[PDB]
């Protein structure tokens, strides 16, 4: 009896609209505005369902009809960082923000990708202006933390504990937070995780997000055995197109 | 034509620059290898850059028009994140002003008389000057610009009448530089000024043969000697072929060249190595984010397996130095010559174009582009290429001097530094020979006159760099130092055609213009792989 | 808890390019109906072993819409009926597979498994022992036989088992499985034994979603439902969609939630 | 016509009845509810259930014709699982020939002369007689049926001359019959002896209203009657319509009529049982696998919440019980009535086509379909309808006598049996009143002269039961019968009228054709619900 949720599996309605999608795609019932708009929406549905080559390819064909979809090149850049291509991800998101400086995730995603291309400053500044858009969203301060912690360990921490004392505290993912605080112990995580899960989608997603920062917490504590452990378990969730997931992914890619 | 400052054009950033600066400024600080903040103490060195790339000799602008600017040095990194080019087109058509001042002026003081019997001496680099205070100044620095140049003229034998002709030109058509220099170009050189901070590789960028086989013979004894001019794509190949050939011949042992060998194919590097050696690592590649990559051949056939030695020299750069690296590493060749460039880094370039540039800004020209470095490469042993480059085992006499050219005299060059030994089985040891090699090496070349004269000039050079900035303005004793000059040359020639039975030269211009110098270093190579051949067929295990 | 696991499985690349490549194929009219039915076939045998169960069983309907007699199709509908619970229906199609070529074997396997889960012990035990008979040294034969007799009678199941090792070959790595399920050997020997036969990620994803379903099993066979729970959920999570012991993880899984 | 053995055509298996056969016994020994095990045991009860549809009366075949065939009786299973249809086809033209020998010889014996002054009986039952051993043996039986059936004609008021014309007619029809069979009336009937073996539900197919309201006013008191005739879709909605009406008037109580009511929409049951009571499960329903449903009325609605009865008989069949069985356990109605059918099992359809068949064998017709069953119904108490069916809280005479009719006679029902409880809340006990309710029945009873009348009936029907299937063959014997039959008819209906003020019939055959019986049970229940309201209230 440890916390685990049956591996989420494509749902009825996301296979009948894949297959809908396709016989609309080969019709000749679209205008240009209106496939690369379905191209797009496959993409989303093929990354929702772990297909991000047949994503890439579905958004690669939308920017070929419209080449100014800043929606577009947001995912391109988020598979540029999983693929490990800091460089040309960071061409991505800027692209996204020079179509739409007020296209926010491009700035989480940019952040993401500075951190794990090891530019911390220049993620900081990423994340805590995806911070200040909003600032009772936990896992925007958890980020940002994750940045931080290179800098200064414990300048980063002393951050975080302001975060949280000035939020709300009502979103699920502040209870992370506490434990990276040293507020509250693992089992006491698990227990609020297991308490706010109502089913197996909402279990799943909790472990997914969950089993990542607390696998981040180990490796950035030297225990590689747990850390590793606890980014399957959260790969285990099947939750696609969490940045949780793809990036448990990246962290057991750079572990091999 | 052009005759006062207010016909100057005034430049003005043209409307896509600002986003190639947001553009360039992504890149540099978000990718290159070298991390680097651009802080306020970054954004004052990209200043001191920008003023050295508008004024080199530090004789154009004033003291004051550059404190002027220099109170807002720090906000430079603001500026070009933001694309707000101000303080770049501001120097420029200020540069712009006071250039135009200072040839007309020089275009004055051209009619005065020459007198070049002074004791007063030039300084060719100013680089490190006090930038002057004022007109009467720049008028004194000027007077000896001209004089210099003037002076320079008059050693190539023209007249008075002819240096004014030629001067007048010259200072007539720097003034037509300026009237036609566009916004590109200062944009073009604010870039240059940032790239260039970062390291010597790092730029911006405006929008727009075979191996050689012989044999050498001394004694009853023979040598092959591969001759390469670069690593091109196809090279280990025709090596392979070449190497076949001087089996079919007896060759004691083979010479590798790679003299002045820049650049290159690192793949080739690579598999060239293969040839000599087993199996294994050549190289180790570091990215932009401490991920090292080990790239090895893994062929397994060793087509040599004979005594080889690696010939290299300061402009030994790149690709060529990773063979030379490995080889000495592995204990596979003897590595002869000088200490090679130290290219240690690989740049790239990308495209600042964005796929929907055309479509939303129609009127924009094409963008242009970037290079910077994105990787350094350390040997199998741990050590960068960078800086230090490859150390030879025999070092000729011009290798025991610290030269001019080499990364470890470029701007900014990044340092050596080091990660751990990769993996690999050295192939043989060679350390025995070296005292040697080195004891008999140096009795040859006391003997031979090449190296005797060699060392004579290096003695005569390394007395003269103290004031290797310091030109003499006087033309007696300019003159003197040219005859020297062209006595020693004919001499040094005439020394080697009585040696040779060949006719004395009576003047150095009856000399063909198609003469060939002796190549001293690779004939003693020669003899240093014969030594090697002996050596190595004398080992008992 | 430091379990064996592996890194839950992935679309290859290759996978997602002929994917891609297939959709422009069957978008074209370049294709004789048998070429048709054909790729609409491979296309389902891909988004199967990708876990796109209704994708597939909609590209198979269309295969049959086209050729209503490939035995392969029916196969693969019947064990769609079998997830869905659905057994009666599943029968049906395996009957229509065998009636097309009654030497398809796997059918054997699948209307085996369908009637286990349909709670016919005896019906099950005869498509059982007829897929055994075919290739004894196949471990995963014994192993299904097994579960079926169980049923039927514990005692004498475990002695056929026990007898279908011991003619056996012993080579395939299946048969530790067995020893297990024999006592011979204990929990932490097969995972030991299980890590060193494994080579790379995707040989330890599929030795775990084997292992995990029969040690499942075994434990739900015992009464503890906590135990089988997990390792159903471990098995699934290598996610080696189109293993049959993923398969019947997930439909075991679904008869603990309902309960 | 037709006048010899030879001329009657051989069938033989069509080409698709080998398939058919191997996917009928698909269906049926994998998807069937009951778990049976087409072994030896089974094939032997199989062939003897074929005979018994080749030769119900035991009158046509040889006991050597049988035990020829008998020998490999254990073999049927294989035969059905593999195709082979010898045995079905071989009997069956056998009992063809054996037949056109029968009627034959009863048309050679109408010649002969009647005579029914014997004290010889006829046998109806001849499913348990041992096989005729031979021709004689035969003839005996035919001398026998040939007699009832003149007899049978003559207590119809025909002369000799019109008897022996009917029967020829009648004896030459069947002959042409026996020319006119199929291959598939043969094919049919050897899935018939497979099918119901199995349960009486279960079948091979060959190839091709509203709810109306009434009010009864006993003294001042008034019932209102809802006459429901099946639990067809859309009864629920039709039943709150006429609640609402019913309100208008002021009832004291309420009757729901499911008197041969029988089948329906299962839906219908559960949204029904809505209408009365607000709780979840109204019934369980289990698979052929040990799996169960339960299925509720979650608009917990109460449109009614008066004194409740639901009348019942040994007609109310499926979705009926249910219903009255949620309204029995929950406390919220009294039934009243007779046990009902027993009707707690679902059968569904399924097609013996396969999408391939048109392709692979374009010259095979269509093919026709099975019935099985795969649910079996239980109640919220936990105990299956399948036989018991529903037993009423007061039981009208004719209820508290084992019957001829419901699922506990028919050949091869499947056991009653039962689950655990549902969670559910009992909206009323009514246990409380049960015993003053059947002491003012008994009593109201004793003095109804309907009720006087149906005891009596049920007394004779008692007496008489025990020679049910031996009729005499004494024409005098049986003309007696006849007239104490039809004189106890016409007083009956004469007391009837006399009571009511209406002239007295002088024969039966005077009566109108459209003449309606009274209804003692639905006018007794009234006064059962009135004596539920009063109870009710205080």
């Amino acid at each position: 009896s440890e916390v685990l949720a049956v591996p989420l599996q494509p749902t009825l309605q996301q296979e009948v609209i894949l297959a809908r999608m396709e016989q609309i795609l080969a019709s000749r019932a679209l205008t240009d505005d209106e496939r690369a708009q379905l191209l797009y929406e496959r993409g989303v549905l093929y990354d929702s369902l772990g297909l991000r080559a047949l994503a890439r390819n579905d958004f690669s064909q939308a920017l070929a009809i419209r080449p100014d979809m800043p929606e577009v090149f947001n995912y391109l850049g988020i598979y540029l960082t999983q693929a490990g291509n800091f460089d040309a991800a960071y061409e991505a998101f800027d692209s996204v923000l020079e179509l739409d400086p007020t296209y926010n995730y491009a700035h989480l995603n940019r952040g993401i990708a500075l951190y794990y291309g090891g530019r911390d400053k220049l993620a900081q500044d990423d994340l805590l202006a995806f911070y200040q858009d909003d600032p009772n969203d936990p896992f925007r301060s958890l980020w940002l933390y994750l940045a931080e912690q290179k800098l200064d360990e414990k300048q980063a921490k002393e951050v975080l504990k302001q975060h949280f004392e000035k939020s709300d505290k009502e979103q699920w993912g502040w209870n992370i937070v506490e434990f990276y605080l040293g507020n509250i112990s693992e089992q006491t995580l698990m227990e609020r995780l297991k308490a706010d899960a109502t089913d197996n989608t909402s279990l799943a997603e909790h472990l997914s997000e969950t089993n990542f920062y607390l696998g981040k917490y180990y490796l950035s504590l030297g225990d590689l055995d747990s850390a590793t452990a606890l980014f399957k378990l959260a790969v285990a969730n099947n939750v696609h197109n969490f940045v949780e997931h793809r990036y448990a992914l990246l962290e057991l890619s750079l572990l091999g | 034509d052009i005759t006062r400052a207010d016909q100057i054009p005034v430049l003005k950033e043209e409307t896509q620059h600002a986003t190639v600066s947001e553009r360039v400024t992504s890149r540099f600080t978000r990718s290159h290898y070298r991390q680097f903040d651009l802080d306020q103490a970054f954004s004052a060195k990209i200043f001191d850059r920008y003023l050295n790339l508008l004024d080199y000799s530090h004789n154009v602008l004033l003291a004051s028009d550059v404190e002027q600017f220099a109170k807002k040095k720090t906000e430079l990194g603001d500026e070009l994140r933001s694309g707000k080019l101000d303080v770049f087109y501001d120097l420029y058509n200020l540069a712009q002003k006071r250039r135009f001042e200072r040839y007309q002026y020089a275009l004055s003081v051209l009619e005065k008389p020459m007198d070049f019997t002074g004791n007063d001496t030039y300084n060719l680099d100013r680089s490190k000057a006090p930038w002057p205070k004022n007109e009467a100044e720049l008028n004194a620095l000027w007077d000896s610009k001209v004089k210099f140049d003037e002076l320079s003229l008059k050693l190539t034998g023209k007249t008075d009448k002819e240096i004014r002709e030629t001067l007048t030109r010259r200072y007539k058509f720097a003034i037509r530089r300026l009237a036609q220099t566009n916004s590109e170009d200062v944009f073009s050189l604010a870039m240059t000024a940032f790239a260039r901070e970062i390291d010597p590789h790092t730029n911006y960028l405006s929008p727009r043969r075979a191996v050689k086989m012989s044999v050498k013979t001394v004694g009853k004894e023979k040598v092959g000697v591969l001759d390469i001019p670069g690593f091109y794509v196809g090279l280990t190949d025709d090596v392979k072929v070449q190497l076949q050939k001087l089996e079919k011949q007896n060759v004691s042992s083979v010479i590798i060249d790679l003299r002045s060998n820049g650049g290159g194919a690192l793949t080739e590097a690579v598999s060239l190595s293969g040839l000599f050696i087993p199996a294994g690592p050549i190289v180790q590649v570091r990215d932009n984010n401490g991920k090292v990559r080990e790239d090895s051949d893994t062929d397994g056939q060793v087509f040599y397996k004979g005594p080889l030695v690696v010939l290299v020299d300061r402009f030994s750069a790149s690709a060529s130095e990773i063979f030379a690296a490995a080889m000495q590493d592995y204990g596979r060749a003897l590595v002869v010559g000088e200490p090679t460039f130290g290219k240690g880094t690989v740049q790239q370039y990308r495209s600042l174009n964005r796929i929907y540039d055309q479509m939303l800004r129609p009127e924009w020209p094409a963008l242009g582009s970037v290079q910077y470095t994105i990787q350094k490469f350390y040997r199998v042993n741990g050590g960068s290429t960078q800086r230090k480059g490859v150390t030879p085992d025999i070092i000729m006499p011009t290798g025991n001097e610290e030269t001019e050219t080499g990364e470890k005299f470029e701007d900014n060059a990044l340092p050596w530094d080091s990660i751990d030994a990769a993996t690999y089985v050295k192939s043989g040891d060679l350390t025995a020979f070296e005292p040697e090699l080195l004891k008999e090496h140096n009795a040859r070349i006391a003997k031979d006159p090449e190296f005797q004269n060699i060392m004579k000039d290096i003695a005569r050079f390394n007395a003269m760099k103290d004031k290797r900035n310091i030109v003499s303005l006087n033309y007696a004793v300019r003159e003197k130092e040219n005859n020297e000059d062209d006595a020693t040359r004919l001499a040094r020639l005439n020394e080697r055609f009585k040696r040779e039975g060949k006719p004395e030269l009576k003047k150095l211009d009856d000399l063909p213009k198609d003469y060939q110098e002796p190549d001293p270093y690779l004939d003693e190579t020669v003899n240093i792989a014969l030594d090697l051949a002996k050596l190595e067929k004398a080992r008992p295990a």
